[PDB]
């Protein structure tokens, strides 16, 4: 079964070239009600839905090791984004779909990974990014990678304006190859949904 | 537990020897155990 | 009277790896709970088995490629955790801290060519005993080997067997050993069809019976 | 074994595929708690010193393995060679407290002092990397095991007890230029 | 022979908080009885919960007062055991000897106006995350808050909740932290009727789950 | 009792280690336990 | 209080043969299996009983020979583990490391002549008590002795008995003892027929009750 | 086992005191026990 439909709230995504879903580090969330929020946290399901971001253009000239990253959360102009401005503390996991649409006559390979506590990796460390939750996108096989990760961090709730626990990373493993019948470049997009969104500590209004 | 090999108990109580954990799981062991082995397809051995 | 004891010469000095514990001084500390924190690993080899990491070929590429459709040796490397090709792998990163190992090492080959590119490859394990590795698939056929072609499944995995005189082998390599003590792995392309710019990505992981023993602290500090 | 590489599902083939037999393995030496449980040097010292495991050497056995994890937890043992009395204060204490006897203070007894200390951070686990700031690169100041002070601190060894590691990160061997193998002098009998 | 022992290096030194006892030298002393002596306390927090002590506002007054009947911020203070306003309280006197705390802190408000003076007040807990505390009841309404008016019962008590990223917070405050790490408490007067010279006395006590841990000896001696 | 954590007994008898109390009570614990909580009046939650 | 102990003078020094064990420092080492490795020996005397080794006669020959067919003393040697004739034997090689012994020592005689050569021999044990060993079979006949002739079975074995005043004898020989303390063994040829160039090979092994006691390290080092 | 004579156990566990043998026999004892004794032939004692 290569055809998968994912639903997050009133948004869905259907892909006919998937290689399944990779769960990173766990298949469930730690407890969302601990001592640090004194039972004042609440869940906001209206934020649990897909938002979109263009990551980069995969062109033939990008060599092995070329890396593009997106720290999460990112700027969000919807419900999730308003939560970041209205509550002091939050926690959520991520449901991540990355697509790279060219055609089956393209060759090459991208590594898609979710990295906790991002730090710039040296060139030698790039050979080991598969230690992190990941999938590959290779035109001969799939156009979509799908990874699901839980919230984590030294603190049970976080202040996202000060710390970003997860970073989506896309790295060229083998360069994009082109033919007379292939696409000439592939635009890479992310379709991301925050999961199990909890907030605590309502803030005053700015005016 | 770890690199210790005294056959005899510790002279001190555990509440002193270590911090005590409270409650409110080996992911990589599960991941490795779940690996596929063998082949795929049809064998002619 | 009281108990007479012999304070014994040669005992009592601090040894950095001793199996005893220190006397405590600050009691009753309760920790914040960390029940079910994700991503825990309790043995380095669980991680090494589950997460293959990339080999390093000429020019720092995790793959081999060939432009000719003729049969050719694409790569040859020492079966050594200290091999140049293994130097950026997690398996070698762990192995440097142990003096010895035994067991299976698994190689993974992932073809990344377009749908219209096809190839047939061969991997052979060449034990110690010959001066130089075989340069053709025909000479290497007499060794333990596997051949496979590309298709719907892009990945092929092969176990490099532990075959040696002693039960364990050294993880490091000595300045005196010229040809590798554990042999070589040779990767050949039997032939290909329209696969000139297409690559074969290679990675390595620990096998089921891979084992490391005798912890050491060898790096310059 | 043949599979879909893109899915990234773990696959562990064995020698049985071509007629061999998988052997027994004994992995006690790569057990996490066991391997981290030994003393290592801290090295950059001052008479007032905040205990931070990230000050272990990055290529040392313990320092490298610690950096190969994102989060960790452990209790601690320390061996300190010092002049004067040694005082320790927990995570969060004002530096000024190091001057007072009411805090755990060890009176000098040659050749050095060995103590067992509990984890005292306010977080459920600590991290070796932290992607963000802690003020209203570096690690938050709260990532420590307390601080010690003596007239002079000559040497400091730390030992992680009942260690737990989470979320593996890259661990590198020395880079090789030889084009074949990194070679070095392995111990061998004289004459 | 006798028992051989290893006198171990690194052990045996005196540690001021050690968990062992000294050898005795003067036995059989019987004490005068002190059965049921009154006023015993066995835990500092029982006292801290039961006996609220006064906050300190501008000019060393344990109360706030306002002469205008308009809505106004009567006081704002850091949720910190090291806050100026808490500096003469028993809770802060105890907290200085511990490095960390978590749990509820209770504020008590007692109106002392005459029978013909009435007022309506509001208290809000403002978490960290904004540059400055809200100056009006309207902006603060979006925070956790309580409003109450004066009447037969002169006292109102409100729990300041523990809401933070970590499970414990530091009792002391560092020179580097500019705005308070735990937020603020803001007390407003919504309005009043003929209450110009009348005051609201404020005191603080430990809540049911308030906890202090990790004893320290920090004062200059 | 207090800050002591030896798992093993004391080598000396209690009549020597400490003074012995004779006979002829936690007030603040009672006081704190007796505190009112909740509200007062009528709730509309 | 804690346990009072008397650190005792005169105890605790290292003794090279002490019966205690050192403190360990590197645990959990599992060894390669060595199940049923062949050729194991657990007691030196099992080897000494089962494997006779050669005596040494004039000119370093493990045999005696005679050209005359008359009766003659072929060899005489001291019953001593330090005897010249025993100096290249395994039994003496082991015995030098013990101060005392008791029990039976077995001598083996193997005739190597051709089929047409015949002889009759005699071996006698001469205890201490006479100035010089008997030079003829007739004088030696009054001692414990055995006579045998050559035939199909080429080997004859004879037990030298332990007969002494004390229960143990010294393995070494002192500079002061002129004639041997334990006596002599004399080997005679009674007569022979056409055996002029034929030899009698002599070897020695430990008997069933041979015993060595009190380990010593005597060689110059 | 060997030259050791403590009546009391070892303070440390065996996994620390010694290496541990694994499995997948006294030849000279058998050889010596098997030796012929007595005579051979016919005795006239």
């Amino acid at each position: 079964d290569r055809i998968l439909t994912t639903r997050n709230g009133h948004t869905t995504s259907t892909t006919q070239s998937s290689v399944g879903v990779t769960y990173g580090y766990s298949t469930q969330e730690d407890h969302v009600s601990g001592p640090n929020t004194s039972g004042l946290e609440t869940r906001v399901v209206q934020a649990e839905r897909f938002f979109k971001k263009h990551l980069f253009d995969w062109t033939p000239d990008k060599a092995f090791g070329h890396l593009e990253k997106l720290e999460l959360p990112t700027d969000h102009k919807g419900v999730y984004g308003h939560l970041v401005d209205s509550f002091a503390y939050m926690r959520n996991g991520w449901d991540v779909e990355v697509s790279a649409v060219g055609n089956q006559f393209n060759g090459g390979c991208l590594l898609v990974a979710m990295v906790p506590e991002w730090k710039e990796f040296t060139p030698r460390e790039k050979y080991q990014l598969t230690l992190f939750p990941h999938q590959f996108i290779s035109p001969r096989t799939n156009m979509t990678a799908h990874i699901v990760v839980p919230y984590l961090g030294v603190n049970r709730y976080d202040q996202y304006k000060k710390h970003k626990p997860w970073t989506l990373v896309v790295m060229v493993v083998s360069p994009l190859t082109t033919n007379t019948v292939s696409a000439g470049q592939i635009k890479v997009y992310a379709n991301i949904a925050p999961t199990h969104v909890h907030v605590a500590g309502e803030l005053p209004s700015k005016e | 537990s770890g690199n210790t090999g005294s056959i005899i108990n510790n002279y001190y109580m555990q509440q002193y020897q270590n911090s005590m954990d409270t409650q409110l799981n080996d992911w990589f062991s599960k991941l490795a155990s779940s690996a596929f082995s063998g082949l795929f397809g049809a064998l002619l051995a | 009277g009281i108990v007479p004891v012999a304070c014994s010469d040669g005992y009592g000095g601090l040894v950095t790896t001793d199996p005893k514990t220190a006397d405590p001084v600050y009691g009753m500390v309760y920790n914040p709970p960390r029940t079910n924190y994700p991503g825990r690993f309790t043995n380095l080899l669980d991680v090494a088995e589950a997460c293959p990491t990339f080999l390093c070929f000429d020019e720092g590429k995790p793959y081999v490629v060939t432009r000719t459709d003729e049969q050719r040796l694409l790569a040859k490397f020492d079966v050594s955790l200290a091999a140049k090709h293994m130097s950026n792998t997690y398996l070698s990163g762990i192995a440097q801290y142990y003096a010895q190992y035994s067991g299976t090492i698994n190689l993974h080959f992932m073809f990344t060519g377009s749908t219209d590119s096809k190839a047939r490859y061969m991997v052979a394990y060449v034990p110690p005993g010959v001066e130089t590795p075989p340069d053709t698939p025909e000479k290497a056929a007499h060794c333990i080997h596997a051949e496979w072609d590309t298709g719907l499944n892009s990945k092929f995995t092969f176990s490099i067997p532990y075959v040696s005189a002693a039960d364990y082998a050294y993880t490091a390599s000595d300045v005196a050993e010229t040809t590798n003590v554990q042999g070589w792995v040779c990767i050949y392309q039997i032939t290909h069809g329209k696969a000139e710019q297409d690559t074969l990505v290679v990675s390595v992981s620990a096998g089921k019976d891979f084992e490391l023993r005798l912890p050491i602290d060898p790096r310059s500090q | 074994t043949t599979t879909t590489g893109e899915s990234a599902d773990p696959v562990t083939t064995t020698v049985e595929n071509y007629g061999g037999e998988t052997q027994v393995q004994r992995r006690q030496h790569t057990d996490v708690t066991f391997i981290m449980d030994r003393f290592v040097k801290i090295q950059n010292l001052n008479p007032t010193h905040v205990i931070d495991l990230m000050q272990t050497h990055q290529h040392g056995l313990v320092g490298a393995l610690l950096r190969a994890a994102t989060y960790y937890f452990s209790d601690l043992e320390i061996v300190v060679r010092h002049d004067g009395n040694l005082t320790w204060v927990p995570n969060g204490a004002p530096e000024a407290a190091l001057s007072n006897t009411g805090n755990p203070t060890a009176y000098l007894k040659a050749p050095f002092t060995r103590l067992a200390l509990p984890y005292t951070a306010p977080h459920r686990v600590l991290a070796t990397v932290y992607n963000g700031t802690s003020k209203y690169a570096q690690l938050p100041a709260s990532f420590n095991f307390g601080a010690i002070q003596a007239t002079t601190i000559h040497e400091l060894l730390v030992r992680m007890k009942r260690a737990e590691l989470y979320c593996p990160r890259p661990l590198l061997a020395v880079e090789v230029s030889s084009q074949d193998r990194h070679k070095q002098k392995i111990i061998a009998p004289a004459k």
